[PDB]
């Protein structure tokens, strides 16, 4: 059949739905259909507009000449309308709080489960996706994220920032994670400034394969990290080591190259692919008020910069400091440790102070006196500095919403004796530098474009103190990490489309799909977050725990010394502060579709407000969770449960707007009889069904299915293990496997991630110092289990062959001689078997004939001989049948018996028994064969550290 | 000499007090030792003069108009016993000439009327079959079975029938698919699940006359081959199921239902399916699903009910309307039905005159007529002589037709163009005491509570178009309410699985098409047929006020010569039982 | 014994809706034994059977009141006073529309249409009809219904 497609000319299969063939080709939205139900019209996504009008392209059949448009103006609209629609009566988190907090926005509740399960590396490695420095930040950062936290609103925030601090030290000394950098992709980019936002661009374009150059002026790397920040909040050697894991990626340093002196930026253009501008504001803001050229008027950054380089600084016995940042706090800290009665003088009230609230606590501690809404105005001396002239200050208007300006207090001027003024009014870069260089700038700050960071200069791009001026590490670091992210598209030629989807991703969504990078800058940087709003009675029904307390130094003592005033928190106190996270966020956010599309088409959740479905979680189920107020009502669950699997747990309750899924009412999900109630939580589209992982904290990670085969029974069913670094998470259900589904039993007992550790000796466990013994003094006849792969039943026979020893399996008979087609074809069954011990029968068998006479097909359990109709002899171990081709059946005569695999009937066994483990299924590779003769493909899901071929060497 | 004696059972006439009529008339009957048959029959239409008496004569049918049972000596002795007829209560005379009824009524209620459907009814006795059998009935089953089953589908499909239920599908077409349809067993289903709120006309049939429904069933299933016939209809629906029950008991005990039919060869049964209740039910794929025992859920259509229906068998859906049209085709001709009506919409059609109108009951109207003459000939108007500012056609499903748009001609494509749908064939009359926005929100809030809950746009739109609804009425609207509601509108009806969401909007649409001046005054806070509560302050006129305080006693919730404001439960008492020109319903602005 | 009913029908899943219907006349709602019973019998789900008797406004799961009110919401009706006439009745009764009384003489329904628009507002009370209904006087119907009149 011919049909147009947006004016090309397709052929299509005349039977099949148009939906099918339209996914194949370009991208249709779209949750309910599924080919092995009928067509459902329920979700009204995948329309397309035909000569008729609009119509979904699910129910279609191909026709001859039939034209159809997939993306149009109406189509966007009506599937956008359609979207909004759902996310009015959509209730959920689809991440935490806490990653929104985050200026870099950090995946912190998939660290803190990796925290709370001990993975300390892996959470360190989950924290390298956003940010560079995660020690440095577990040190300094204002922590945006636990304000943001849900535990805010029941007891206490969770410990972010010392968890991260915890867990970033012990990678670093417990041997620091590296990265895998691609292979090179030719390019250069000049990274000009070796602060946070230099060394966060330069990361992520080396991770990304191109070759990065760092232009720095100081002769070490860390900028304010290593100048401005002193040493009692962030030690030098955490910077050093930190760093290095950086720099160690394959960074070529230049420290002691400046910009405007040694390379100029037209040269740097000339020279490199694109030039990032991060040169900080290292340029401190003069006050204007006569006098400030007295003695005695340091500015704050130059002072920190001279004790932290450890060059002579001079100071008086009473120091004034003027500003509140966080550059004022360590001016004032600073002083106090030299010698000085400190007081800081701020224009602004203490709550709008910019700096570290936790800083301007310690420093209240120490001695360091503040006054607030004050402003000097004069400063009075012949040669030096001896009294400074102070104004009170008042709230002015709230003029346009400006959180008001202060305005002085005549009158109240007041004179204060001191000896030495510090400025820390604020920073920002030369403007006569920016001049030189040519780069558009007002205020000494950096002008570029919000979405690109891109100058008026093509192929310059800034960020960090340069373009936000006085700001933070982490907002530096976001800066860095984005402008890596428009680098590597405007090396593309990408640029100006990437900018255009970022502003409105509903008109470019053929390109969208079309290209993997705007694919994933879209869904990186403009994501779908979906929110609720939440206030204090959502979570009363939560138990209270309290935080951690880590204890600082003693005020009176650290008020003399540089030494570190905050330590790191103690083992046992991680994994207590780690549990108390209440996991926000959804587990579907990675696969659920509904927030896929809701990116795609630009979808609002504001767009129609109204009322919602409030609906309580059904989480009595000891493996899975019903959550209805994530539920778009597709049906696909109902269709699975009621005309698949015909158990019928869940059904659609009530009608129009109050319609949902249940059970039967007045039971939940936990009463309800099935072996295939965990099938539901791969048939669910958006994630209102979902599984309870056996991890402390389930936190959802970003897991890469593994095609393998289950080892419960002889059907050897395909299934994907989802793995996230050797963390067996989850087994699921493969689209293309010749079963579609599987049972509980798989996914919930696990016999994949099953195994005895040591071989089993008369009962007791002994080491493989008593295995080699017996092995070696008894005769010891070689029984297979149907647990091992074809090819380790090859290389056991071989080695039975070539040593002599008798070799038997416990599995006796003939393999079966049906094939699913037969199965699939018969209509009159005979059934020998118990239809609960091997669940996919259920499936394989519905609506056919249980007869005792006149059968077609044969079903009947090992060990059997094959009947005259084609049979199913089916076993209880998977490679059962590969055992049996072989040719390895029966249980020989022997002494004593050495048993390859923990099965059971090993006890009718005569003599005494050695059981060697075979192995851990999910970490095996090779083919078996199954009950319908098929070989299907095992593969590991994480290294194997046991083989059953080394031990018999 | 009065040889019968006829009284109104219909639904409508049993509501009015026509039990206790028919009481008092075997009572004065059987006091005064006459012998004088005393039968029931349906509705003839004038609901609005129920309860109605018929003494028939052989040659003239006197109608009394509500009749009480106090009424009824005063008829007895007069009529029956001395011979002079009461002229003053005399509603409606019927005589024959030349084997025609003709008909005169005091209100020209009959004049524009052509009776093909309603021919019988209030003329025989529904549960009588003899009665049925003496007026011509079942001779168009005779005539049909002397015919091809092929030559009743032509018959059929040249004569203009198309679906009364409906978007007008041609019923001849429809007959003709489930005929061509691969299979040996078929079945047929009469629709009578009217799910429309303000319609009244399907169970009229099934109740004044169920023999015509049940013969057009029998032809139809004879032109097609089917085997079973079911009649859908509701539980809620009572005294239709008891007497569908009694005419086929009667029509299986003569020979007409049952193994060969009138010596055809040809076995059919009647199968009364009782429908739980649900205005989606009445879809045919919802309806397929309600018989089989599942949720009256709708599916897409391309596979249709006439190729894969019930059990997966080929079925034909038809309305009440269209099965009573048959046996009137078979008999009269085709020809004779197409010389009625628009070139493109034939026949005549049963509409339901309700709401504000004076003369409400239940019209055969010609295909073509102008609304305006059913709107002020045939119902006189308002009840009170106010003008009428618009009407509701097609129930729901369909849209507000304002008054200057009063000549369009009711066929289906006349009404379709303006927004409108024949649909369920009801008509409600607004006047100026009417809210349009306060009759959107209700026809939208019948649409939420009725809607399956199966696509996303129905489900979610219909809610969210009644909640600017709501939103609008009291009085916290804008602007923007009022742009959401034109921007989802047409969505909801694009995007909709099934026709209850895709009429969904109908209402919406044409009140914003046609009284978006209502709409932007309730912007602004004000009702201008003052409806809606918060929009509306019942203020006391002191001037005009008098000591009697009629409007005191009645008040239950206490806020009255002074209204207290504060207090007022809004139910508008006051303003009825005051007797007198004092208080004044005003915008509380 | 109460549930042999469920014999007389067809064992097949088509006779369930029927099946609820004679439940609801034998029983007046439908109770949890006969729900399962006739899940057991036509061989459906019991959550088939809850879905489909929810999906019908016919069913309840609760037993009804000695007189039950029925207030037309038809369109003839609310352009005549339905909401008014709704406002006395729930008022005087003291519930709102779709809810049992506590000692369970009044059941308070809406209904679509009841066959007489003429007598534009009506109310049924146990199959017998008020009609041209005034708030005022729905609400003597109501007084004088509830001190064992009518
Ligand atoms: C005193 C002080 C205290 C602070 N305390 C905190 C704190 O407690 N918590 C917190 O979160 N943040 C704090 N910050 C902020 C912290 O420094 C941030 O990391 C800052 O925003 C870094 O910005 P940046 O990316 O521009 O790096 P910068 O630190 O500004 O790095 C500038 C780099 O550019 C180089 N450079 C400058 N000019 C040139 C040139 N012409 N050519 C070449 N290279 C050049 C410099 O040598 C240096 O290596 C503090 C900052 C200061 C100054
Ligand atoms: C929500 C909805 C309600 C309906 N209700 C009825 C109805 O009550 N009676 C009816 O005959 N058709 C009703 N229909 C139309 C039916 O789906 C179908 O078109 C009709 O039975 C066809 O009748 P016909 O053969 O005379 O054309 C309804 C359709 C919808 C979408
Ligand atoms: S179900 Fe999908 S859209 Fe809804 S909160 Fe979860 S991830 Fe977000
Ligand atoms: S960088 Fe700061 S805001 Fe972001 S997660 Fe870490 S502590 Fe929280
Ligand atoms: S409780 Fe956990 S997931 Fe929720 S905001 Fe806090 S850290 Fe994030
Ligand atoms: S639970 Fe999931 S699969 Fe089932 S209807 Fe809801 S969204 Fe669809
Ligand atoms: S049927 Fe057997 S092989 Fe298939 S998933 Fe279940 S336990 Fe595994
Ligand atoms: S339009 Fe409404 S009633 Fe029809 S299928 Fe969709 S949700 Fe159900
Ligand atoms: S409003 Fe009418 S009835 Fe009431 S006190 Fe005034 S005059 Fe009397
Ligand atoms: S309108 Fe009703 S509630 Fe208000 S004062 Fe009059 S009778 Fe009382
Ligand atoms: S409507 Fe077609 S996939 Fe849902
Ligand atoms: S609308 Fe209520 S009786 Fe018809
Ligand atoms: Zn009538
Ligand atoms: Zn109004």
């Amino acid at each position: 059949v011919k049909i147009t497609v947006n004016g090309k000319e397709f052929e299509a299969p005349k039977d099949k739905s148009l939906i099918e063939f339209l996914r194949e080709i370009t991208h249709v939205p779209g949750f309910c259909y599924t080919e092995a139900f009928d067509p459902y019209g329920s979700c009204r996504l995948c329309l397309v507009q035909t000569p008729r009008g609009i119509t979904t392209s699910c129910t279609l059949k191909p026709m001859e000449g039939l034209s159809i448009e997939t993306l149009s103006d109406e189509i966007i609209e009506m599937r956008k309308t359609a979207l909004e629609l759902i996310l009015s009566d959509h209730y959920g988190d689809c991440i935490g709080p806490c990653q929104n907090g985050c200026p870099a926005h950090s995946d912190v509740q998939g660290y803190l489960a990796l925290i709370a399960m001990g993975r300390y590396h892996e959470a360190v490695k989950l924290m390298k996706e956003k940010y560079i420095l995660p020690a440095v930040l577990g040190r300094v950062c204002p922590a945006f994220c636990e304000e943001e936290c849900r535990r805010n609103l029941v007891e206490e925030p969770l410990a972010i920032r010392q968890l991260k601090r915890f867990a970033a030290d012990y990678d670093l000394e417990n041997g620091p994670w590296m990265p895998e950098i691609p292979p090179s992709t030719g390019k250069r980019i000049a990274v000009v400034g070796g602060g946070p936002a230099g060394l966060a661009c330069a990361y992520y374009l080396r991770t990304m394969g191109h070759d990065v150059t760092i232009f720095d002026a100081m002769p070490h790397l860390g900028g304010m990290m290593r100048y401005g920040i002193p040493p009692y909040r962030l030690p030098k050697d955490v910077l050093d080591k930190d760093i290095a894991t950086v720099i160690n990626t394959g960074i070529e340093v230049k420290t002691n190259t400046a910009l405007g002196k040694d390379i100029a930026l037209e040269e740097l253009r000339e020279q490199y692919d694109a030039v990032f501008l991060g040169v900080g504001a290292w340029k401190s803001r003069k006050m204007g008020i006569e006098g400030e050229d007295l003695d005695g008027v340091i500015h704050g950054t130059e002072f920190l910069r001279k004790v932290n380089m450890g060059e002579k600084v001079e100071l008086g016995k009473r120091v004034i400091v003027v500003g509140g940042g966080n550059t004022a706090m360590d001016v004032a800290r600073t002083a106090l440790r030299l010698g000085a009665d400190v007081t800081v003088v701020y224009r602004r009230s203490k709550s709008e102070m910019p700096a570290n609230s936790r800083e301007v606590e310690e420093a209240e501690e120490e001695g360091v006196k503040f006054m607030f809404l004050t402003n000097p105005v004069k400063i009075i001396g012949k040669e030096k500095v001896e009294e400074v002239e102070l104004i009170k200050m008042k709230l002015g208007e709230p003029d346009a919403s400006g959180r008001r300006r202060p305005m002085p207090i005549e009158g109240s001027e007041f004179r204060v004796k001191v000896d030495n003024v510090i400025l820390a009014i604020g920073q920002y870069c030369d403007e006569e530098f920016l001049r030189t260089i040519g780069i558009e700038a007002k205020r000494g700050r950096v002008l570029v474009d919000e979405v690109t960071l891109q100058t008026n200069k093509e192929g310059v791009f800034a960020g960090g103190d340069l373009v936000l001026g006085p700001s933070t590490v982490i907002e530096s670091i976001a800066t860095g990490r984005r402008a890596a992210i428009m680098i590597d598209l405007y090396l593309k030629g990408k640029l100006e489309k990437a900018r255009e989807v970022l502003l409105d991703p509903s008109k470019h969504i053929e390109e969208v799909i079309y290209d993997e990078d705007l694919y994933r800058v879209l869904f990186d940087l403009r994501p779908y977050n979906h929110w609720k709003k939440v206030t204090e009675k959502d979570y009363e029904h939560v138990e209270r725990k309290p935080r951690v307390k880590v204890k600082l130094l003693d005020p009176e003592i650290r008020k003399s010394n540089f030494k570190e005033v905050e330590p790191t928190m103690d083992e046992e106190t991680v994994l207590t502060e780690a549990q108390r996270c209440m996991s926000c966020g959804c587990m579907e956010v990675f696969r659920c579709k509904l927030r896929e599309y809701a990116t795609l088409y630009d979808a609002k959740q504001d767009a129609f407000v109204g009322e919602q479905n409030k609906f309580e979680i059904d989480e009595t189920h000891p493996n899975v969770v019903l959550d209805n107020n994530k539920c778009v009502l597709c049906g696909q669950c109902v269709n699975f449960t009621h005309e698949i699997a015909r158990e019928g747990i869940v059904d659609y309750l009530f009608r129009g707007f109050k319609t949902y899924i249940g059970p039967q009412l007045g039971e939940r999900l936990e009463d309800q009889k099935g072996v295939f109630i965990g099938e539901l939580t791969d048939i669910c589209p958006v994630g209102a069904i979902t599984e309870k992982l056996p991890f402390v904290k389930p936190g959802p990670w970003k897991t890469q299915p593994v095609k393998t085969v289950c080892n419960g029974c002889s059907f050897a069913c395909e299934m994907n293990i989802e793995v996230y670094n050797d963390i067996l998470v989850r087994a699921s259900s493969r689209k293309d496997s010749w079963n579609g589904y599987i049972c509980d039993y798989c996914r919930f007992e696990r016999p994949w991630a099953q195994d005895i550790a040591q071989p089993i000796l008369k009962g007791n466990a002994v080491s493989w110092e008593d295995a080699e013994k017996f092995l070696e003094e008894k005769e010891c006849a070689l029984i297979l289990t149907p647990s091992l792969t074809n090819e380790e039943i090859m290389f056991l026979k071989e080695l039975a062959e070539r040593k002599g020893i008798p070799i038997g399996s416990t599995i006796d008979g003939e393999g079966s001689t049906a094939t699913l087609e037969d199965i699939r074809n018969a209509k009159r069954v005979l059934l020998k078997v118990n239809i609960e011990k091997y669940p996919l029968l259920k499936l394989l068998l519905k609506g056919k004939e249980i007869v005792e006479e006149g059968y077609e097909v044969a079903i009947i359990e090992g060990p059997a001989e094959p009947m005259d109709v084609p049979t199913l002899i089916l076993h209880d171990g998977v490679n059962a049948t590969g055992l049996i081709k072989a040719g390895v059946t029966g249980i020989p005569e022997a002494k004593a018996y050495v048993v390859i695999g923990n099965s059971p009937a090993i006890s009718k066994l005569k003599g005494e028994y050695l059981i060697l483990p075979s192995g851990l299924w999910a970490e095996k590779e090779g083919t078996v064969t199954n009950a319908f003769g098929m070989d299907l493909k095992v593969k590991k899901a994480r290294k194997a550290h046991y083989d059953v071929k080394s031990l018999f060497n | 000499e009065i040889k019968a004696i006829a009284v109104g059972m219909n639904s409508c006439g049993i509501a009015a007090g026509a039990r206790e009529t028919y009481e008092a008339v075997k009572e004065e009957l059987e006091k005064r030792n006459l012998d004088i048959k005393l039968k029931i029959v349906g509705c003839v239409g004038m609901c609005y003069r129920e309860p109605l008496l018929d003494i028939i004569t052989d040659n003239e049918i006197i109608t009394y108009g509500h009749v009480t049972p106090d009424r009824v000596p005063r008829i007895i002795e007069e009529h029956v016993i001395n011979g002079k007829p009461i002229e003053d209560w005399v509603v409606k005379k019927d005589w024959w000439e030349n084997g025609q009824r003709k008909t005169w009524d005091f209100d020209g209620y009959f004049v524009k009327q052509k009776k093909i459907v309603l021919e019988n009814s209030g003329y025989i006795d529904p549960e009588n079959i003899e009665e049925y059998i003496a007026a011509g009935g079942y001779e168009a089953l005779k005539k049909a079975f002397k015919m091809k089953p092929e030559e009743i589908i032509d018959f059929i499909t040249k004569s203009g029938l198309r679906g009364r239920g409906g978007a007008g599908f041609p019923t001849g077409l429809k007959w003709k698919f489930t005929r061509d349809a691969p299979g040996d067993e078929k079945y047929i289903v009469c629709n009578a699940d009217e799910g429309d709120p303000g319609a009244f006309m399907d169970r009229n049939v099934l109740e004044g006359d169920p023999h015509r429904v049940i013969e057009g069933m029998i032809i139809g299933a004879y032109a097609i081959g089917a085997t079973k016939g079911f009649i859908y209809v509701r539980a809620e629906y009572p005294l239709a199921i008891k007497r569908l029950r009694i005419a086929l008991k009667q029509a299986r005990e003569k020979g007409f239902l049952g193994e060969n039919i009138l010596g055809s060869g040809f076995s059919f049964e009647i199968v009364i399916k009782e429908g739980a209740g649900a205005f989606v039910c009445g879809e045919e794929t919802a309806l397929i699903a309600s018989i089989e025992g599942k949720r009256g859920m709708p599916r897409p259509r391309p596979p249709y009910p006439a190729q894969k229906g019930l059990w997966g068998r080929p079925t034909n859906i038809n309305n009440v309307e269209t099965w009573a049209n048959v046996p009137w085709i078979i008999k009269h001709g085709w020809e004779a039905y197409a010389a009625l009506g628009t070139e493109k919409s034939k026949g005549t059609k049963v509409f339901a005159l309700s709401g504000k109108i004076k003369h409400g009951g239940n019209v055969e109207v010609p295909m073509g007529i102008t609304l305006r003459e059913i709107l002020y000939e045939i119902g006189g108007g308002t009840k009170t002589g106010k003008k009428i500012k618009a009407v509701q056609l097609g129930g729901p499903s369909g849209g507000c037709i304002p008054d200057y748009l009063f000549n369009t001609p009711v066929d289906y494509e006349s009404v379709t163009a303006t927004g409108a749908i024949m649909g369920s064939g009801g008509m409600v009359v607004m006047d100026e005491d009417t809210c349009m926005v306060d009759v959107a929100k209700f026809f939208l809030d019948f649409t939420v509570k009725e809607s399956c809950g199966k696509c996303t746009f129905c489900r979610l739109g219909t809610k969210r178009m009644w909640e600017l609804l709501d939103k609008i009425t009291k009085g916290e609207g804008a602007l923007e309410d009022i742009e959401k509601l034109e921007k989802l509108a047409p969505l909801v009806k694009t995007g909709s699985l099934c026709g209850l969401g895709q009429t969904a909007p109908n209402p919406v649409l044409t009140t914003l098409k046609y009284f978006k001046d209502e709409y932007l005054a309730h912007i602004e806070g004000r009702c201008p047929a003052k409806v809606c509560k918060p929009l509306i302050k019942y203020v006391i006129i002191t001037e005009k006020c008098t000591g009697c305080t009629a409007c005191a006693i009645m008040c239950p919730v206490k806020a009255i010569h002074l209204i207290n404001q504060e207090a007022c439960i809004k139910c508008g008492t006051c303003y009825e039982v005051c007797r007198f020109n004092a208080i004044e319903i005003t915008d509380a602005k | 014994i109460q549930l042999e009913y469920i014999y007389h029908y067809e064992p097949n899943p088509s006779s369930l809706i029927p099946l609820l219907q004679k439940t609801q006349e034998t029983f007046g709602y439908l109770p949890k034994e006969a729900l399962e019973e006739i899940s057991r019998y036509l061989k459906v789900p019991l959550s088939r059977v809850y879905g489909v008797a929810t999906f019908y406004a016919q069913f309840r799961f609760e037993p009804l009141g000695k007189y039950v009110i029925k207030i037309c919401h038809g369109t003839a009706c609310h352009v005549n006073g339905a909401v008014n006439i709704s406002q006395a009745i729930r008022e005087e009764v003291g519930i709102e529309e779709g809810q049992t009384t506590v000692d369970g003489l009044i059941t308070l329904e809406r209904v679509a249409c009841l066959g007489c628009c003429s007598l534009a507002p009506v109310i049924m009370i146990n199959e017998k009809v008020y009609g041209k209904l005034t708030p005022d006087k729905v609400r003597k119907i109501i007084r004088n219904l509830k001190e064992g009149k009518l």
